[PDB]
């Protein structure tokens, strides 16, 4: 010199990132789904799908998770650690 | 009702018209036991061509690639009713196919009333409960101190419906579920099904140690017939009665046809001085007059016992069955191999559903019948 | 207090008295008050499936108590 709106977590935004879900060594790795965090818990996944049409649509969850989540990073194989003031617990996609 | 001021209430309580004239509804719609957002605003007149559908987020969510399907069912649907049936409709669809996210239990009837039956039976039982509670496992012994597990699969009220038992043993095992009945009932019903097999088990296990068993392969509780091989070459397939065990099955012989004559022909004049007194081999062993070796399977570990055609063992179920009626071949074969060898042949002549022909390694008369 | 077993959770260290010989840290007991007990299977089988139900019928709680919450508005 525009800006779109994807989803709306009604909760804060904490953690973006991304997965290789389907993991079936090389450091860029082409992720499959696509990770977000809410605060109050609220995670949201996405998918490609290609299903039923033919064509290709986004497959959303939202996943309602124990705990005020704080702090998440990804690992190797669809797996997402996450830690409540709690615990610190771990997530598979895969 | 006919009209939509009554029939629009009666199918969708939770849509409250907000402005004077009847223009934005808004609110709630009810699917599946679950009541969602909606703000579905009219133009001036009442005219669906031109509608703003707003949502949640969460309904954006689950009306995943039908937004194209209900822009077409607002264009074409006549009233604001119908759409609504059609929405509905809709919704229990998208939902019955994403039917992966449903069922909270009723934790004041069920987890406890879990542990309260699990009480009833005894701790020393339970082997494996999963993290849904949903399967379970338990263990039972047999008067032989034998270990025979059960699984369940529980449902959202387990005391109401019957859980699904699976369980190994052979005979169909038959549960009389009652509302009233629990974990203890199910369990006695378990230990009769043990009990009127535990002689069955014991002439089984007998068979399993002193002979080599050939084609049950570490047998489950399941398997009633038990193909023991004696001396090289030659089989005998046993179905044992569960009910009966102790008592003459019917057993015949696979292999060499100069080798199962006489034995045949033995088991014929002898089978008379069974007795069921005595187990299954200690009957067999003066019926055929016979040993049984004790697992020729260490020492002939590569005998290549294979179907010397395609030379795998298991093909397709199928076993090394059909031989060569000669002393110097002796070479095992499967009736799908053999019977695609000899029909390919010129040489090869066939009565009616019998193929004679030349066993392919010694060129010997050898009979294949289908 | 502190983790000296490098698991992630605290432990308790209780040293008993200097009667029993003239040197520190002999006659010891590390403890979590749980699993952990250091010193000098039907019971501890059915417990995560029990804690999970705690857990889910909490989100449904938590769940249940938003929709509410909006309902009101
Ligand atoms: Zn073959
Ligand atoms: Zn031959």
């Amino acid at each position: 010199t525009l800006v779109k709106i994807l989803h709306h977590l009604e909760e804060p935004v904490i953690f973006i990132g991304a997965l290789k879900t389907e993991p079936q060594p090389d450091e860029d790795v082409h992720c499959d789904c696509l990770v977000a965090f809410g605060h109050h818990g609220r995670m949201l996944a996405i998918k490609a799908s290609w299903d039923e049409s033919g064509k290709l649509v986004p497959e959303l969850r939202e996943y309602c998770l124990p705990g005020p989540v704080l702090c998440a990073a990804c690992g190797g194989g669809g797996r997402v650690y996450h830690s409540t003031p709690s615990d610190l617990c771990v997530v598979d996609l895969s | 009702m006919a009209v939509t001021e009554a029939s629009l209430l009666r199918q969708c309580p939770l849509l409250l018209p907000q402005n004077r004239s009847k223009t934005v509804y808004e609110g709630f719609i009810s699917a599946q036991g679950r009541d969602f957002h909606l703000r579905i605003v009219l133009p001036e007149d009442l005219q669906l061509k031109n509608a703003r559908l707003l949502c949640s987020w969460q309904l954006r969510t689950i009306l995943s690639g039908y937004h194209r399907i209900v822009q077409q069912r607002m264009q074409h649907s006549p009233d604001l009713m119908s759409f609504m049936m059609e929405l509905k409709m809709l919704l229990e669809v998208a939902l019955k196919n994403r039917q992966e996210l449903y069922a909270l239990p009723p934790p004041p009837q069920f987890y406890s009333s879990l542990i309260e039956e699990i009480g009833t039976l005894g701790w020393d039982k339970l082997v494996y409960a999963d993290t849904c509670f949903s399967t379970i496992k338990l263990k039972a012994e047999d008067a032989s101190g034998r270990e025979h597990l059960i699984t369940l699969k529980l449902k959202a009220k387990y005391p109401a419906e019957s859980p699904d038992y699976f369980v190994d043993f052979p005979v169909p095992f038959c549960a009389s579920w009652t509302p009233q009945s629990s974990l203890i009932s199910i369990y006695s019903q378990f230990l009769a099904a043990i009990e009127s097999l535990k002689a069955f088990w014991d002439v089984m296990d007998e068979i399993d140690e002193k002979t080599w068993v050939l084609e049950p392969e570490k047998p489950p509780r399941s398997a009633t017939a038990r193909r023991i091989a004696l001396g090289n070459n030659v089989s005998i397939n046993i179905e044992v009665d569960p009910r009966h065990p102790t008592m003459l099955p019917e057993c015949f012989f696979l292999g060499a046809d100069h080798v199962v004559k006489p034995l045949g022909i033995k088991l014929s004049r002898n089978i008379h001085l069974w007795d069921p007194e005595n187990s299954v081999l200690q009957n067999l062993k003066d019926v055929l007059e016979i040993d049984f070796p004790a697992r020729a399977i260490l020492e002939k570990s590569d005998f290549t016992m294979d179907c010397g055609i395609c030379y795998a063992y298991q093909l397709d179920g199928t076993i090394p069955d059909q031989v060569c009626d000669n002393s110097q071949c002796g070479q095992p074969f499967h009736q799908i191999c053999l019977y695609e060898w000899l029909r390919g042949l010129l040489t090869s002549r066939q009565s009616f559903n019998i193929i004679f022909g030349e066993c392919p390694y010694c060129s010997k008369p050898i009979t294949l019948k289908m | 207090i502190d983790d000296f077993i490098g698991s992630g959770t605290e432990q308790v260290l209780l040293l008993f008295k200097d009667s029993l010989n003239s040197d520190c840290l002999t006659s010891f007991k590390i403890t979590d008050l749980g699993k952990i007990n250091y010193s000098s299977e039907n019971r501890y089988l059915v417990v995560p499936p029990l804690e999970t139900g705690l857990k889910v019928c909490f989100s449904s709680f938590r769940e249940l108590r938003q929709h509410l919450l909006l309902k009101e508005k």
